[PDB]
């Protein structure tokens, strides 16, 4: 009941029923959560 | 990009959640086109660089040519572009993949 | 060689071009002296390094062989490039990059014949010729004989890696050790360094038991030699060979005690007997104990060819001590403190003390041990204390076990429980320091202070415990090794110490 | 001695690298330094952060309210994220960051902490009908 | 073709190898030419066995010994000992002027604290003849020596005037609104071409530019002075800002006027700075020139005057903000027409009150709904207030009534093109605006582009 | 202790220098990071009854955009600040051309003084800061992301790009600690840049209400 009306609008922003923006992009990247995967960054960890 | 990553992840935890599984896609490309790893390749590294740049231009989350829109687009795809330039770099495409 | 090209032409066009090119150094000298004034040795060193990079960078597979086709006496680029301390480094690097080169091997033999060794490079330059390897090996064991125990611990890795590069190199090294070990004086040092080389070869995965049975005059009796060879090669104590050796050693004529005193065999016996998870059958248990007592009890007098006196009086007491301690090792569950005084009288023998040390190592290094210990100090640490008290030869083993436990992270304990465990191990370290083994312990605390992330409170506790038991005078080495940990700006302010720093300031 | 409403303080070395001091070495390598941290019973951020030899950058709280009153609304958004992630992934389970981020952004979008009750959801400009669909339908419709 | 000792040795070698046989002579010359500690002869047959390049070795060692430790040269350049070492290096490298002296010139430029004019005159002559790469030190020496830097600044001043004229001709849809930050162009490069911490040369260049813009120049000049002062203030030029006592204060006031255009505190600061000012010869004539030559500052002052007139009409207190605006307009009207002491003949109280009553009556008529004599008096009166009146009129029944007044003022009275463009961009009324524009080469082009 | 008090005063001055530099006022680099011993040498190390009094620690700084925009940092001697000392500070500002001030109070102010500070807020902008609240910099905390105050043209361009009104943005209270740190009033928009583990970087905009 807190956030039932919160949705992605057609300008790819996230807004409630008051038309107030909650997120400028969904999940801050604009991607759906069902199509993302656990990946490893090969550049963060190794030494210089 | 490495310095930006080490700012973003102060702990060295490289396991992130990103849309396109680049390692599996490279493996799929190896299996589909019958890539022999023992042989020299016919892929110019400058084509790798320019292809990664054009692909990064294609992946658009925030539309618009405004500086605000350009900054929002660069921020929204920052992690994925870093992962793409890291995975699809010239040295790795020359040696490993 | 532009003059040669000029004299070998005077087509004319290319000749004139090359002449103009050659006519197209002193400005480099002007820049060098300007930099010397603005700065001396560094400029010439960087110039020589850039020259060495240019010489290395392209190739040299056969051109030096082509100039050596005329046997290459040529002292012009030999004596100019043989003693400037940097070109021989280039030649070692080139020989490492390009092995089996005739001219490179000739230059290596030339730089070895001048006694200018000092680079290991064990792949190509060290072990290619008998002369070069012999001279670098002679320098190596001269250094290991001059340095002492500290140089032993700091130098057996690279030296034993260089002499175990090939089986022929190991054979030559063990040949020199076997020849030098029969000298009347100083043979114990040679036997020791040979033993660490042999154990390095053993832990490197290469079989070296055949060398140490053949070259150590232990092949007088072929049956016992074959049994001991199978013993050392298989890496376990088998009943057949111990029965053969026991029935031979109980005979009317005893064999020499040299082959049964091999440290590899005795260490493997320690693995077999004093392991907590070992169940030796009773029909060979007394054979094992009698073998150990004979190996570590007899007093033998030798005059240059044979023996006339062998003493077995201490054999009974040694066998009783080892039997009692083996019964304790097979007892496991309390019942240890019930008759612990007898255990301390058995620790008075050194072989029993090393067996107890290995048993303590296996009992304590097993995980979830301190988690099941209720008392403030474990009893096995007190066994280590008595081992350090009775004997001084086992002090490096005690310190090795203590640093193994001190570096071990026990995630199953509370943080204060870990801290008091480290304090207990450090109390054992303080006892080891008080029993004469001083310098390596302070060296380890120095290592823990700056290049390790140990607790500063532990270092302060060590300093407090040491300074409450030591009194002046002190030597120069102990003061030089103990002063920097007391002036580290994380110890002196919090931490009497005023008397010690006053004595060190007034005396040193 | 001490600070009021700080009853008991425990000290321990962290085991997981979440609370270990991670540094980048001279050769660009991540190293986990085991350093002492203090966990208290009872909370007062602003006095503890001011103490000598207490890190004012990493010292945080479980208490959402004092983090909001001391460090602000974006900091309490991040702290709410971290607390929800802890209470979700303590048992090893995983939830996508989109849902946690959306919950924290909905609870922190109005400047104050919007509690998920009748006292935070039925107090914004969401209209009478969707407010009365949640709770106190008669009171909400009477006020409207 | 670098001479010196090396050139002399080359000439000697050329004279020696001038025929007459001597095959051993060439070899001796090649061997004598190998720097020190003759192990290079030992390294020679290692390189001779595969088609010996000596030029490659010489260029490689020259390139490394220059490029690798030019950083060391800069480090020893970056006080007395380093300056002496830089002077010794410059004295050593002065003989290699004909020789390639990229590093030899950079070594002197890094330690360029001591001028050394005895060799500095020859260095400046060689730099003028050969177009040397010494940018900062060369520009500082040219500014301190003679008017060559004056000629370079006069050329940039002419380029800036041409750019301003082209921008005025190239009309577009608010008198090009841009503050000192966003207007970083055509003077940031000139500011970097300045000496930096050179108060005397920069002050002389600014005085020459102001004199050229005043005596024989338009009002387009003297705004570059404000632009360079703002660039130096944002560039952290402490010495140049601290040289002018009131220049930094009036530049800060001008920046505050350009940022907002409505501020009583800025007006109070400007009045306080003008009250305790020095004599009109020094710091007064320059301040008047800076006020007059500022076109964007003049537009900001006109907008502030319009806002103050609107505030006075709302308050109904016609007869200190309006007085401050009038004093600022009188100070910034013009001072480069005649060179003399600082005088402020302005503030026509009766004419100002008559002009303000017309705007107040127009505003009252526009408020009540939702002339020719006032326009004739403005055309036959002070045009400084006429520009503000036109700007106020450019930006229902009141507008229709004031349109005939704007048409009458258009037929009565250089700077009117920008005001007309601003009124057309800010603004039934289109037909009246087109009729006013057609009732009169930049103005015709702007009228054609608007319609 | 007394050296503890001068350490606390040095820390408060350090936070004031960092705050004024972050707010855009001209603060020199050496003042931005001066050590404790430099504070003792400059001011006196004995704030009990000696040299570094609270009156001596008053800081006047000017903005980088216009020198007319100046701001005081007043340090009252008394723990609890009343009406009369506020009137003294307002008299000190009214004899100058300076309309902004921070009042670094030791104990909490009286409610009459607080509502007084509310009263002349359109004329003189006086901000009250507790002694505890300035012993650290909250913006240096790892939970607090980067806050950048947007100019009015930036706000208009932001609202024009996403086609949203001012009330549609997420908001931040004027009593927020970071909003009080940056001294930002209602109707002003702060942009917030924080790292993200799904996108890398995220910029959100909060409007002060």
């Amino acid at each position: 009941k807190s956030m039932e009306s919160v949705m992605v609008k057609y300008d790819a922003t996230v807004r409630n029923s008051i038309n107030q923006v909650v997120q400028l992009r969904y999940g801050e990247d604009g991607l759906a959560g069902e199509s993302v995967e656990f990946q490893n960054l090969a550049t963060l960890k190794p030494s210089n | 990009d490495r310095e930006v990553l080490r700012v973003i992840f102060p702990t060295g935890d490289s396991k992130v959640v990103l849309p396109c599984n680049l390692l599996r896609m490279i493996w799929n490309a190896q299996k589909i086109f019958h890539i022999n790893p023992r042989l020299p390749s016919d892929l110019h590294p400058i084509k790798v660089v320019e292809g990664v740049k054009e692909l990064s231009k294609k992946l658009v989350i925030v539309n618009g040519d405004d500086p605000l829109s350009r900054q929002a687009q660069e921020n929204a795809t920052l992690l994925f572009n870093i992962h793409l330039r890291s995975t699809l770099c010239s040295r790795r495409m020359a040696e490993e993949f | 060689x532009x003059x040669x090209x000029x004299x070998x032409x005077x087509x004319x066009x290319x000749x004139x071009x090359x002449x103009x090119x050659x006519x197209x150094a002193q400005t480099v000298n002007l820049l060098a002296e300007w930099l010397i004034q603005t700065g001396p040795v560094q400029v010439q060193e960087t110039v020589e390094n850039h020259l060495k990079s240019l010489l290395i960078k392209h190739f040299d597979p056969r051109k030096a062989d082509s100039i050596f086709t005329e046997e290459g006496e040529t002292p012009a680029w030999l004596e100019q490039m043989i003693a400037h301390t940097t070109w021989r480094d280039l030649f070692y690097k080139l020989a490492e990059a390009h092995p089996d080169c005739l001219m490179l091997n000739f230059t290596v033999k030339l730089i070895s014949d001048a006694g200018y060794q000092g680079e290991i490079t064990s792949v190509s330059t060290a072990c290619q010729q008998l002369e070069v390897f012999s001279r670098v090996l002679r320098t190596s064991l001269a250094t290991i004989l001059d340095g002492g125990e500290e140089n032993l611990e700091k130098n057996l890795p690279e030296f034993a890696k260089m002499v175990c590069h090939g089986e022929h190199t190991y054979l030559f090294a063990q040949a020199m050790m076997s020849v030098l070990a029969q000298e009347e004086q100083g043979g114990s040092a040679v036997r020791r360094i040979a033993q660490e080389v042999q154990r390095f070869a053993q832990e490197k995965g290469h079989d070296a038991s055949q060398i140490t049975l053949a070259l150590g005059t232990a092949a007088s009796y072929p049956r016992a030699c074959q049994a001991l060879g199978a013993m050392l090669s298989k890496g376990a104590l088998n009943p057949a060979d111990i029965t053969v050796l026991f029935k031979m050693f109980t005979s009317m004529d005893p064999p020499p005690v040299e082959l049964i005193r091999v440290p590899a065999f005795l260490d493997l016996f320690m693995q077999s007997l004093f392991k907590p998870g070992a169940r030796i059958n009773q029909d060979h248990k007394h054979k094992y104990i009698h073998i150990l007592a004979y190996a570590a009890s007899v007093v033998e007098t030798w005059k240059k060819n044979k023996r006339v006196s062998i003493n077995k009086d201490e054999l009974k007491s040694t066998s009783k001590a080892v039997e009692t301690v083996h019964n304790l090792c097979c007892n496991e569950n309390s019942e240890l403190v019930a008759e612990l005084s007898t255990l301390y009288q058995c620790i008075r023998f050194p072989v029993v003390a090393m067996g107890v040390l290995k048993w303590v190592d296996w009992t304590v290094s097993e995980p979830r041990y301190f988690q099941l210990q209720t008392d403030h100090t474990p009893v096995h640490l007190a066994l280590l204390d008595e081992i350090s008290t009775c004997h001084q030869l086992l002090h490096p083993q005690v310190l090795q076990l203590l640093v193994k436990l001190f570096e071990t992270e026990h995630s199953q304990l509370d943080v204060m429980e870990q801290l008091e465990l480290k304090k207990t191990l450090l109390d054992r370290m303080v006892h080891l320091l008080s029993r004469g083994y001083v310098l390596p312990v302070v060296s380890y605390i120095r290592k823990c202070l700056e290049k390790l992330d140990t607790d500063i409170s532990l270092i302060r506790y060590f300093v407090t415990e040491v300074l409450d038991v030591i009194a002046p005078p002190y030597t120069s080495d102990f003061v030089q090794l103990f002063l920097p940990i007391l002036e580290n700006d994380s110890i002196a302010g919090t931490i009497p110490v005023t008397e010690f720093i006053a004595h060190c300031k007034s005396n040193f | 001695q001490g600070i009021e409403q700080i009853s008991k303080v425990y000290m321990h070395l962290p085991q997981t690298d979440n609370k270990k001091k991670i540094i980048i070495t001279e050769d660009g390598e991540f190293k986990a330094l085991q350093e002492w941290i203090l966990e208290t019973d009872g909370v007062s951020l602003m006095r503890v952060l001011s103490e000598k030899d207490v890190d004012p950058v990493r010292t945080t709280s479980n208490d959402i309210v004092e983090i909001f009153t001391v460090l602000g609304i974006e900091a309490v958004r991040k702290a709410l994220e971290r607390e929800l992630y802890h209470v979700i992934s303590f048992d090893g389970s995983y939830v996508n960051y989109r849902h946690l981020a959306l919950l924290c952004d909905t609870m922190t979008c109005r400047g104050h902490l919007m509690a998920i009750t009748r006292h935070g959801v039925n107090r914004q400009d969401t209209g009478p009908l969707m407010k009365c669909s949640f709770e106190e339908t008669v009171d909400v419709l009477m006020e409207a | 073709x670098x001479x010196x000792x090396x050139x002399x040795x080359x000439x000697x070698x050329x004279x020696x190898x001038x025929x007459x046989x001597x095959x051993x002579x060439x070899x001796x010359x090649x061997x004598x030419x190998g720097v020190l500690l003759p192990s290079l002869q030992s390294a020679l047959p290692f390189l001779d066995l595969h088609g010996t390049p000596r030029l490659e070795f010489h260029q490689s060692v020259f390139d490394e010994l220059r490029d690798k430790l030019l950083e060391r040269v800069s480090a020893i350049a970056s006080a007395e000992e380093r300056y002496k070492k830089l002077e010794d290096l410059l004295e050593k490298s002065f003989s290699l002027v004909k020789m390639p002296s990229l590093q030899p010139v950079v070594m002197c430029v890094m330690k360029h604290l001591p001028k050394v004019p005895e060799k500095k005159l020859k260095l400046v002559m060689a730099d003028k003849e050969l177009y040397r790469a010494c940018a900062v030190e060369v520009k500082r020496q040219i500014w301190q020596d003679n008017q060559a830097l004056f000629g370079d600044e006069v050329s940039p001043l002419l380029k800036q005037y041409i750019l301003e004229k082209e921008s005025a001709l190239f009309s577009t849809e608010f008198f090009s609104p841009s503050p000192k930050t966003r207007r970083q162009g055509e003077v940031v490069q000139r500011l970097t071409r300045m000496v930096g911490k050179n108060v005397k040369l920069y002050d002389m260049v600014l005085q020459f530019l102001r004199t050229l813009f005043l005596r024989t120049r338009n009002v387009h000049y003297c705004t570059l002075r404000a632009e360079l002062l703002m660039s130096l203030h944002d560039l952290d030029v402490g010495e140049i800002c601290t040289v002018d006592p009131c220049h930094k204060f009036t530049w800060c006031l001008d920046a505050c006027i350009r940022e907002r255009f409505v501020d009583s505190k800025r007006a109070r600061e400007l009045q306080g700075f003008l009250d305790g000012v020095k004599k009109g010869q020094e710091q007064v004539l320059g301040d008047l020139s800076m006020i007059l030559c500022d076109p964007f500052a003049i537009n900001t002052l006109a907008l502030s005057t319009v806002r103050h007139l609107q505030e006075l009409v709302g308050q109904e207190t016609l007869p200190l903000l309006l007085l401050l605006r009038l004093l600022a307009l009188g100070q910034g009207a013009w001072d480069m027409i005649d060179s003399q002491v600082f005088k402020e003949p302005k503030m026509e109280v009766e004419l100002i009150t008559r002009f303000l009553p017309m705007l107040m009556s127009f505003l009252v008529d526009d408020y009540t709904f939702n002339p020719e004599s006032f326009t004739k008096f403005l055309q036959e009166q002070r045009m400084a207030c006429e520009v503000g009146l036109y700007y106020v009129l450019h930006i229902k029944n009141a507008l229709l009534r004031l349109l005939p007044g704007l048409v009458e003022t258009f037929g009565d009275l250089g700077d009117i093109f920008l005001h007309l463009l601003t009124g057309n961009l800010a603004l039934l009324e289109d037909f009246c605006s087109s009729l006013f524009d057609g009732f009169f080469r930049k103005e015709n082009v702007h009228r054609h582009a608007l319609r | 202790d007394d050296e503890e008090e001068t350490y606390r005063l040095w820390k408060i001055r350090k936070t004031i220098m960092q705050l004024c530099h972050d707010r855009g006022y001209l603060v020199t680099q050496d003042e931005l990071d001066q050590t404790l011993e430099e504070f003792k040498a400059q001011f006196g190390d004995k704030p009990s009854e000696g040299r570094p009094r609270r009156t001596d620690l008053t800081v006047l700084v000017a903005h980088n955009d216009d020198p007319t925009d100046q701001m005081f940092v007043f340090f009252p001697e008394e723990p609890k600040v009343g009406i009369k000392t506020i009137k003294v500070y307002c008299q000190r500002m009214q004899e100058e051309n300076i309309t902004r001030a921070l009042i670094v109070v030791q104990q909490g102010m009286t409610p009459s003084a607080k509502q007084s500070l509310v009263d002349m807020a359109p004329k003189y902008i006086l901000e009250q800061f507790l002694q505890q609240e300035l012993l650290i910099n909250i913006t240096e905390h790892e939970l607090v992301p980067e806050h950048v105050v947007m100019t009015k043209e930036e706000v208009t361009e932001l609202l024009a790009r996403y086609k949203l009104r001012e009330n549609q943005l997420p908001r931040i209270q004027a009593g927020d600690p970071v909003a009080r740190y940056f001294g930002i009033k209602r109707g002003q928009v702060v942009k917030i840049i924080r790292p993200s583990e799904t996108a890398g970087r995220y910029i959100t905009y909060r409007l002060v209400q």
